[PDB]
């Protein structure tokens, strides 16, 4: 419940602020709500 | 400013300076406190002592009781920090 | 206004009131006479934004950026008089006496406190045209004196016109032929006038209460503190009303 | 850096403090 | 308070592994020290 | 220069560690006297 | 006033350890006589409770449980043992005066507790940085000018008005 | 007296002697938190800058009122062989009278380092002024210890502060023991019959 | 944008970060942005 | 080379410096070397150490 | 800028003299524990 | 000025060896 709640709540900025994204040379980031990623590219851990 | 020359002029050295200095260091001058010395005090930079007789809002016998004092009367260069504090420098005996 | 003169004393204290502009009602137009004189001028500043480098997205451009008053409603300068003189073309305003500055400090973000006189001593105003109209503009330079004068002490004591010269609490540095050279300028305190810079814009008048209102915005230095920090550039906004006669 | 000292001798008071009153041994008769 | 806890046991350390302990933090004392200078 | 918080770090990462172990043994002879019987219980 | 003026002599921690105990001693007066005068027994049938003692009665005048029980509700930790409780009345006051008097022994050879020196040296150089510490070494100067004529009078100290330390307007 | 010069007579002082006529060794000038050497107050000693002769428009020698060693400040006054006020650095300086502006002091230095120089711009006479009331002038150091500026106590103060504190305790020490001694017999308590 | 949180050797702060604390009470963000009020979750309402 | 803790060493860059490549294989105790000086610039107490170690 | 042997005057200073009456009061309780004579003793 | 710690932890641990040696908990059969 509190690793599904993180993820649906916090992350996807249902109920949350999202997380840290960048752009691929850390230059502009922000903390912003992040959508899920379901195929192949959700294991990319560069992938948000 | 820690050396500031022309101390003398302001109040203690008997001849005081008309760009800088307190309304009471007219009180050694007979005549001229107050409505003498609130007019000098008042008005802006003088150039010399001659300017003094240029303030609009003189007498003939407020200029006679200037050219009494202007033996004791200079003008140096108005600093600020004294031009403010010219009516109320904080001093009271 | 009306309004604020017809209530008592005892209804204004403590509302906040007696800290507002005056707002005018109407576009018309005012020709000033040869003798014709601004009596009440009040300017209110609604924003304060001091000049800082920020880091946004990537780089480092220099933003003025808000900051909030810690001195809670003193800011607002009142009772300003002063001829209006026609020239040729155009129409300038001489401040001469009232309640031309005020004291304010703003906290920037980080907890920095930029305390500043706001004032418009000096203000010589250069308008365009001749008739005080809801277009006008009328803008200048003003002298902003400093913000402590020769008197004021210091923590240690030292002060322009008053106080020691030396760092007393360190007697052991008045030793050798250096002496105290190295606290110079914390021991100098030096009375710094700068230059601000005010542009009002006449967007309401009021031909029969003689009473234009409009908008300004200035921009001026903060306290140097006796020249011994650099001042900061305050940008400040807000709404001023004037009484033409 | 020495306010961190100051923080931690004041803190650090009152945690004694706080270990005298509730931790105290209790005083019983016979 | 519930009651007295049955699971309370002493605590020994003899002389010989005060001996091994003291000899340890002085000689990571030792070694250590010149690190934490640097 | 040496860093002035490695004073801190060797003296504390020495004697509180050394007086904890000084503790545990001069605990474990007093609970070996008061078990004796003997002048040194009370 | 000489030896604030002089000396800051309560900036001093050996006054201040004196003053605790002076304090501490006045407090613990205070205590122990209304705890006993409050925790007394019904030993009469008057509402005057003096006249209940006999000076050679072998009955404590007072309930010391209760007087535990009190205490240790009202401010968390009592005195358990009435021995121990008279000698700290003993013991506070007279370690007072003896710390006391450690640091004016010190002021004898001006070892004193004067300046907090980082204190001093960051306001010689940042000058807005104000404490109520710095405060008090004004107060200081201002003694030691404005008294120092009239207090040593075999000196001769002839302090004209421009070299005084005043404020503004005072 | 033997046909020396002002001159010539200063530079026969020997810089240990002139060392001692310093405040900051006197030993009844530091604090008792003041932790270290007397050098890690007003620096290392280096040179004695030569003795200063102050004098006015008119001529005759005004001599800068030292510090007592009560004073941790001391106003800057000048004062004649009379002991008259002559010259002083003002705290307030509008209605001064006894500016060194208004005076004209001069400086002239004797012996040390400055041995023939005179300084007459009053800047330069207000900052002598103000180390000639701490005694003989020396170059310092305060470079090596990093000096902080404020000075110490002597070995001479810390002894007389160790061992009139240890006597003092000492005496209650007298007290306690001596009182064990004679009242051995009831320090467990007292007998109720 | 030359002296970041991982110059000035913050470690408990990139955590912060990553999970969406950006402002402070003192009225800064990491990212620049000046902010008004930050309420409750700021670096100083986390930390408390 | 210094080697003491007094002339600037910690515990691990600290030694007993060997003898002098002056003085190669020779006998160098205290009393060959005209002053304490002299034997101790040339690595006098290396020799004095190993020679009294190796020995005991 | 504060004396930096203060730092070590003031947590010695404290630690060591807290952590010797720790020391005190741990060998009094473990001597009442041997002399109890149950399961603590030893 | 470090050197005095260098000095003191090494002296240190010899006097514990010194206390090791000859106080040490003597072996006693039975
Ligand atoms: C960790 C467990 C896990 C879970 C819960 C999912 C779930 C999902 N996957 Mg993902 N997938 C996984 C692992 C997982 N996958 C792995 C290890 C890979 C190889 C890197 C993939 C590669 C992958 C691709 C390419 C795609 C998905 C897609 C999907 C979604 C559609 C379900 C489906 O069956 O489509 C079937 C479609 C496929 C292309 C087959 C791949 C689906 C895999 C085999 C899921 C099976 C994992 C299973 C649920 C684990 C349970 C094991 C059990 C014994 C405990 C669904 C959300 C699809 C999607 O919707 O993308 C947006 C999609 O296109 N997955
Ligand atoms: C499961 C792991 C998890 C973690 C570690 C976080 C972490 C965070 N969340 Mg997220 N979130 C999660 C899951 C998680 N979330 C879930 C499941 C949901 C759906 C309910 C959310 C929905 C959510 C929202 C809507 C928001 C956050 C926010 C936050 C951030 C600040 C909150 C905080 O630090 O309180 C830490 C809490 C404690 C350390 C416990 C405190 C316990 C004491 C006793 C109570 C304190 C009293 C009172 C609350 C505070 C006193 C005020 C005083 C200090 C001034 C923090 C990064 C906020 C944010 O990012 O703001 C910038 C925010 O607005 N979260
Ligand atoms: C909170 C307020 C406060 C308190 C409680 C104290 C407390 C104290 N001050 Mg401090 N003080 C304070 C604020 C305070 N101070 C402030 C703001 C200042 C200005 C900085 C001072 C300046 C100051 C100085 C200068 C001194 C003190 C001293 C003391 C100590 C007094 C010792 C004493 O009992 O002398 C009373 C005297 C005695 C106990 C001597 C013995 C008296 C004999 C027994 C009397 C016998 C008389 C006999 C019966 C004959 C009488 C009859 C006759 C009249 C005919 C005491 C610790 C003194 C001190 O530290 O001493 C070590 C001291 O010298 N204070
Ligand atoms: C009779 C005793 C005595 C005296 C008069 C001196 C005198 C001196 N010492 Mg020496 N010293 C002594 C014993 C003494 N020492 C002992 C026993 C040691 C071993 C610990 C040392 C180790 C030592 C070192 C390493 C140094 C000196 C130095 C000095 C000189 C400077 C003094 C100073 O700045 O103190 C500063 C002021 C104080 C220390 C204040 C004293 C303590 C006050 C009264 C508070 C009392 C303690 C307090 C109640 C407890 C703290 C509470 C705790 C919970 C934190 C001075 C000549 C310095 C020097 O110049 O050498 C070249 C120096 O570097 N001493
Ligand atoms: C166990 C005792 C002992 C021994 C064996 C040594 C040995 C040595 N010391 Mg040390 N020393 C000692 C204790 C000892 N020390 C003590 C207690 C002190 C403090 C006082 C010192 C202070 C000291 C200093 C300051 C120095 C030495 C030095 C030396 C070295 C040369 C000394 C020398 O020339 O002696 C003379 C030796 C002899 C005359 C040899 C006697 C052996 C006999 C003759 C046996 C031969 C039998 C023969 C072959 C049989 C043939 C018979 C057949 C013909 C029939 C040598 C390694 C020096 C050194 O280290 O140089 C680098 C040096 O500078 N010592
Ligand atoms: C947390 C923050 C931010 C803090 C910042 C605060 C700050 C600025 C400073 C605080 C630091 C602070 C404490 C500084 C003080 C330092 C200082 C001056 C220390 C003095 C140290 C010292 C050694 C002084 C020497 C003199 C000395 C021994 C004094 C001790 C005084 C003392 C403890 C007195 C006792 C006080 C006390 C409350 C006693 C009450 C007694 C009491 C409970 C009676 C109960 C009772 C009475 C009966 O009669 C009976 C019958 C029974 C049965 C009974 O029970
Ligand atoms: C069921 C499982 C669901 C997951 C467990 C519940 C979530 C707990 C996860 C950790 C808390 C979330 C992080 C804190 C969020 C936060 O900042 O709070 C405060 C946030 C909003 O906070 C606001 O944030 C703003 C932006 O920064 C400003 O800072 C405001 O000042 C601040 O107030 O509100 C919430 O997210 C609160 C929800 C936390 C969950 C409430 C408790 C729910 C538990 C009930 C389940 C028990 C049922 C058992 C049945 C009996
Ligand atoms: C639940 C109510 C939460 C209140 C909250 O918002 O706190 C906001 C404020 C700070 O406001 C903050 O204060 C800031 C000013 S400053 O940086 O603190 O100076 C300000 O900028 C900011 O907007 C404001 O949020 O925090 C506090 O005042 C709470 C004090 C902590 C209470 C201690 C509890 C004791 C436990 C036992
Ligand atoms: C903030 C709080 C921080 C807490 C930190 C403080 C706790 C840290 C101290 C605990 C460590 C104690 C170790 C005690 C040591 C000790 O008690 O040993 C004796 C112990 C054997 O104990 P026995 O089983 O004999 O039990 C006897 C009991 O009385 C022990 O309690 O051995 C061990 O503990 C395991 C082996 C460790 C062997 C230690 C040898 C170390 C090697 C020495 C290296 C130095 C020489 C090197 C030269 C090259
Ligand atoms: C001016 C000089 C200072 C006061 C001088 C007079 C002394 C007070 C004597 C009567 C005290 C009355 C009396 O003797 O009370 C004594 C009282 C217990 O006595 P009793 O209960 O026997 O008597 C009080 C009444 O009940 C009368 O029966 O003790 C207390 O518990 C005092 C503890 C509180 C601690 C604070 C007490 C201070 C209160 C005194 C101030 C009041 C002045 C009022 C005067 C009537
Ligand atoms: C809001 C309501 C709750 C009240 C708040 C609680 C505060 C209670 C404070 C307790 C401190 C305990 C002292 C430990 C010592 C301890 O626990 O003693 C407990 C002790 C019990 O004594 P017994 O008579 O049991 O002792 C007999 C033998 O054991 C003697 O050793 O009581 C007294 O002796 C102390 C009574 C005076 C208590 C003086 C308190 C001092 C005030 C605090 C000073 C520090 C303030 C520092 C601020 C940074
Ligand atoms: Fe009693």
């Amino acid at each position: 419940l509190l690793c599904f709640g993180f993820g649906a709540f916090h992350v996807t900025g249902l109920f949350g602020p999202g997380i840290w994204v960048s752009d691929a040379y850390g230059i502009t980031g922000k903390v912003q709500p992040v959508a899920p990623a379901w195929g192949a590219d959700g294991f990319n851990p560069f992938n948000p | 400013v820690i050396d500031y020359e022309n101390i003398g002029y302001l109040g203690g050295s008997s001849i005081v300076d008309i760009n800088n200095a307190n309304v009471r260091a007219y009180l050694k001058m007979p005549g001229m406190y107050p409505t003498v010395a609130g007019k000098i005090v008042s008005h802006g930079p003088y150039s010399g002592v001659a300017d003094l007789y240029k303030i609009p809002g003189l007498s003939s016998a407020e200029a006679d009781v200037i050219k009494k004092y202007e033996s004791r009367l200079t003008a140096k260069t108005p600093s600020p920090d004294y031009v403010i504090d010219r009516i109320n420098n904080g001093l009271y005996r | 206004k009306s309004q604020i003169n017809e209530l008592s004393y005892l209804q204004v204290k403590g509302t906040g009131l007696a800290n507002r502009c005056a707002e005018v009602v109407g576009e018309d137009s005012i020709k000033p006479k040869p003798g014709a004189k601004l009596v009440d001028m009040c300017i209110e500043p609604k924003a304060w934004a001091v000049e800082e480098e920020v880091g946004k997205a990537g780089k480092t451009e220099k933003k003025f950026v808000n900051s909030k008053v810690m001195t809670r409603q003193t800011y607002t300068l009142d009772a300003i008089e002063g001829p209006i003189t026609v020239d040729g073309g155009k129409i300038t305003f001489n401040e001469k006496e009232g309640i031309d500055y005020a004291a304010t400090t703003v906290q920037l973000p980080g907890g920095e406190r930029v305390p500043f006189l706001f004032t418009v001593k000096d203000l010589v105003a250069k308008g365009n045209g001749d008739t005080f109209k809801p277009g006008f503009q009328m803008g200048g330079d003003f002298n902003t004196p400093s913000y402590r004068t020769g008197l004021f002490l210091d923590p240690k004591g030292r002060g322009g016109t008053t106080g020691y010269d030396m760092a007393v609490a360190l007697p052991a540095l008045q030793l050798g032929e250096e002496g105290d050279a190295e606290l110079f300028g914390e021991n100098n305190k030096v009375f710094d006038i700068t230059q601000g810079r005010i542009e009002m814009e006449v967007n309401k008048v009021n031909a029969e209460d003689s009473e234009i209102g409009g908008v300004f915005v200035a921009t001026q230095l903060s306290d140097t503190d006796m020249g011994s920090k650099t001042p900061k550039k305050v940008l400040t906004k807000g709404i001023f009303y004037a009484k033409v006669d | 850096m020495e306010a961190l000292v100051y923080t931690f001798l004041l803190i650090g008071t009152l945690m004694v403090i706080f270990f005298a009153v509730f931790f105290r041994e209790t005083p019983r008769i016979l | 308070m519930t009651g007295p806890n049955p699971n309370k046991q002493a605590v020994e350390l003899n002389r010989t592994s005060l001996y091994w302990g003291l000899l340890l933090i002085f000689v990571l004392a030792v070694l250590f020290s010149s690190y934490f200078f640097n | 220069e040496v860093q002035f918080g490695a004073y801190l770090a060797v003296l504390l990462g020495t004697f509180l560690p050394a007086l904890f172990l000084v503790n545990l043994f001069i605990q474990t002879e007093a609970r070996k006297a008061g078990k004796a019987g003997g002048q040194d219980s009370d | 006033l000489f030896l604030q003026g002089f000396h800051n002599w309560t900036l001093n921690p050996f006054h201040m350890m004196g003053v605790a105990g002076i304090l501490g001693g006045a407090l613990l007066c205070a205590i122990h006589g209304a705890t006993v005068e409050n925790t007394l027994f019904e030993d009469g049938d008057a509402a005057n409770t003096f006249r209940a003692f006999t000076p050679t009665q072998s009955e404590e005048t007072y309930s010391m449980v209760t007087a535990n029980r009190f205490w240790s509700q009202i401010f968390g930790v009592a005195f358990s043992n009435k021995r121990w409780l008279h000698f700290f009345m003993l013991f506070v006051p007279v370690t007072g005066l003896w710390t006391s008097s450690i640091g004016i022994v010190g002021l004898a050879l001006n070892l004193r507790a004067y300046d907090f020196v980082s204190q001093e040296l960051r306001a010689a150089e940042d000058p807005e940085f104000e404490t109520f510490y710095t405060k008090n070494h004004l107060l200081d100067e201002g003694i030691r000018a404005w008294m120092a004529a009239q207090d040593q009078p075999h000196e001769n100290f002839v302090f004209p008005e421009e070299v005084l330390p005043r404020g503004n307007a005072l | 007296s033997e046909g020396l010069s002002e001159s010539q007579a200063w530079s026969r002082i020997p810089d240990k002697l002139a060392f001692y006529d310093y405040i900051g060794n006197n030993p009844a000038k530091g604090g008792l938190f003041r932790a270290g050497p007397m050098n890690k107050g007003d620096g290392i000693a280096e040179a004695w800058l030569g003795h200063p002769i102050f004098r006015d428009k008119e001529g005759r020698e005004l001599t800068v009122r030292r510090m007592p060693a009560f004073f941790e400040t001391f106003p800057v006054i000048l004062v004649d062989k009379d002991g008259i006020i002559r010259a002083d650095i003002p705290f307030r300086r509008a209605e001064s009278k006894y500016s060194i502006e208004q005076v004209g002091v001069t400086v002239d230095f004797y012996g040390g380092k400055l041995n023939g120089q005179t300084f007459k711009d009053a800047p330069t006479v207000k900052k002598f002024a103000r180390k000639a009331q701490l005694g003989e002038v020396f170059e310092f150091d305060r470079t090596s210890l990093e000096s902080d500026g404020v000075f110490r106590s002597s070995p001479r103060g810390w002894y007389t502060y160790g061992h009139a504190n240890f006597a003092l305790l000492f005496f209650f020490g007298h007290l306690w023991h001596g009182g064990r001694t004679i009242f051995r017999d009831v320090f467990t308590g007292i007998g109720a019959e | 944008v030359l002296n970041p949180m991982w110059r000035q050797g913050m470690f408990v702060m990139p955590f912060m970060t990553r999970l969406g604390i950006t402002d402070s009470w003192g009225g800064w963000s990491i990212t620049g942005e000046s902010v008004s009020n930050p309420g409750i979750w700021s670096f100083e309402g986390v930390a408390l | 080379v210094a080697g003491s803790l007094l002339y600037g060493n910690n515990i691990i860059s600290g030694a007993v410096v060997p003898s002098s490549n002056a003085i190669g294989m020779h006998f160098y105790p205290i009393w060959e070397a005209a002053s304490i000086d002299e034997w101790l610039y040339n690595g006098g107490p290396y020799q004095l150490i190993v020679l009294h170690f190796l020995l005991g």
